[PDB]
C-alpha cells in the first residue's frame, strides 16, 4: 500500500489509528505513530491488508510507536489533504504561536496554531510528558497522524486531547482546545529513524 | 494552495498576510537561541503572537528590567518570574502526579508568565489540591478550565 502520512490503518482488526509519517531504518521501510496505537508485535493493516507490525513503542512516560514494514510497501514523502497532500520536506521544530496542521482519518485536514510546549497529558492510562499542545481540531481514530507546518515541516504525531461527547472538539472554539502530540525528533532519535522526504 | 484554504478558514490568514506571517515564523526559529542567550538567567519565554490588525509579531519576555532587545523584530515583554523560576514549578507538579481525577494537563506557558493546570469543567477543586499537593507557589500557577475529557 501506499504509506501516507493521516491514512487509516487497523490495529489487530481490532482498533483504528492514522499513519504519522513515512520513515526508514537502514533498509527496512516503516512509519511512526502514537504509542497508544498499538503494543509491540501488534498486526498493522490497510484496506484489510497487512502492512507490518508495531517494532517498538512508549506509552505511557511518552506516546511513540514505528510500525515496521514489508518491503513491498511503497513510502512516500507526504501527508494526506483532502484530494491532495503536503509533501514532508523535514523535521524542523516550530516555535509556540506557529501556524501548524494536522491530518487524521477522521477530521481529516484541520490547522491551527502550537499553544504550548512540553506538556504533561494526565491520561488514564498514565502521565504522558513532553507532548506539544496546537488548538487544530481533532477527533478519536486521528491518533498517531501527522502535525505538520504549511511549509511541510514535521512536526510530531498526534497523542490526545480533549474531544467531547461528539468525539472530537471541532465544536469548541480553538481558544478552548487542548490537542496534542507527540514531537517527532525523540521518536526518530530513540529508534534510529530517518523521516522520508520529497 | 489547498493549504491557503485550510489556514484562512482556521487561521484566519488570508493570502495577502501570508509572506508577514511566514517571516515572522522563520524569524522565531532563528532567533530563539540568540534571544534565550541575550536574556540570559532572566529568559522568560518567547513565542509569535497575532497583532489585533491581523499581522504577527516575534515576542520574548524576561523577568529583568531590560526594555529592548540587540536582535531585531524582537517585542520584549516585562514579566514577574523567569522561566526557571516557573520550571521548578513544573517539576514540582510532574513529582507530585508521580508520587488526579478532573485534572486534564500542566504546562509552563511563557505567554501568562505561569505554569497552566487544565482541569476538566467543574474540577478546579481538584487543581487546587493538587497545586498544593505537589507544594507548587499558587502565584506561579494558574488553574484553567477546559471542556471535553482527555
Ligand atoms: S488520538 O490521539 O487522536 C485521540 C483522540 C481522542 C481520544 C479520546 C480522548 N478522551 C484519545 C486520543
Amino acid at each position: 500500500a501506499n504509506i501516507v502520512g493521516g491514512i487509516e490503518y487497523s490495529i489487530n482488526n481490532a482498533s483504528l489509528c492514522s499513519v504519522g509519517f513515512s520513515v526508514t531504518r537502514g533498509a527496512t521501510k516503516g512509519f511512526v505513530t502514537a504509542g497508544h496505537c498499538g503494543t509491540v508485535n501488534a498486526t498493522a493493516r490497510i484496506g484489510g491488508a497487512v502492512v507490518g507490525t508495531f517494532a517498538a513503542r512508549v506509552f505511557p512516560g511518552n506516546d511513540r510507536a514505528w510500525v515496521s514494514l514489508t518491503s513491498a510497501q511503497t513510502l512516500l514523502p507526504r501527508v494526506a489533504n483532502g484530494s491532495s497532500f503536503v509533501t514532508v520536506r523535514g523535521s524542523t521544530e516550530a516555535a509556540v504561536g506557529a501556524a501548524v496542521c494536522r491530518s487524521g482519518r477522521t477530521t481529516g485536514y484541520q490547522c491551527g496554531t502550537i499553544t504550548a510546549k512540553n506538556v504533561t497529558a494526565n491520561y488514564a492510562e498514565g502521565a504522558v510528558r513532553g507532548l506539544t499542545q496546537g488548538n487544530a481540531c481533532m477527533g478519536r481514530g486521528d491518533s498517531g497522524g501527522s502535525w505538520i507546518t504549511s511549509a511541510g515541516q514535521a512536526q510530531g504525531v498526534a497523542s490526545g486531547g480533549n474531544v467531547q461527547s461528539n468525539g472530537n472538539n471541532c465544536g469548541i472554539p480553538a481558544s478552548q482546545r487542548s490537542s496534542l502530540f507527540e514531537r517527532l525528533q525523540p521518536i526518530l532519535s530513540q529508534y534510529g529513524l530517518s523521516l522520508v522526504t520529497g | 494552495p489547498q493549504l491557503k484554504f485550510a489556514m484562512q478558514r482556521d487561521l484566519g490568514i488570508f493570502p495577502t498576510q501570508l509572506p508577514q506571517y511566514l517571516q515572522t515564523e522563520k524569524l522565531a526559529r532563528t532567533q530563539a537561541a540568540a534571544i534565550e542567550r541575550e536574556f540570559g538567567a532572566q529568559f522568560a519565554g518567547s513565542w509569535i503572537e497575532r497583532n489585533e490588525d491581523g499581522s504577527f509579531k516575534l515576542v520574548a519576555a524576561t523577568s529583568g528590567a531590560r526594555k529592548s532587545s540587540t536582535l531585531g523584530g524582537v517585542e520584549v515583554r516585562n514579566v514577574r518570574y523567569s522561566l526557571k523560576q516557573l520550571q521548578s514549578a513544573m517539576e514540582q507538579l510532574d513529582a507530585g502526579a508521580n508520587a488526579l481525577d478532573g485534572v486534564q494537563s500542566w504546562y509552563v506557558d511563557p505567554r501568562s508568565n505561569a505554569v497552566v493546570v487544565k482541569v476538566d469543567d467543574g474540577a478546579t477543586d481538584a487543581g487546587v489540591d493538587f497545586v498544593a499537593l505537589s507544594g507548587a507557589d499558587s502565584a506561579q500557577v494558574r488553574i484553567e478550565s477546559s471542556p471535553g475529557k482527555l
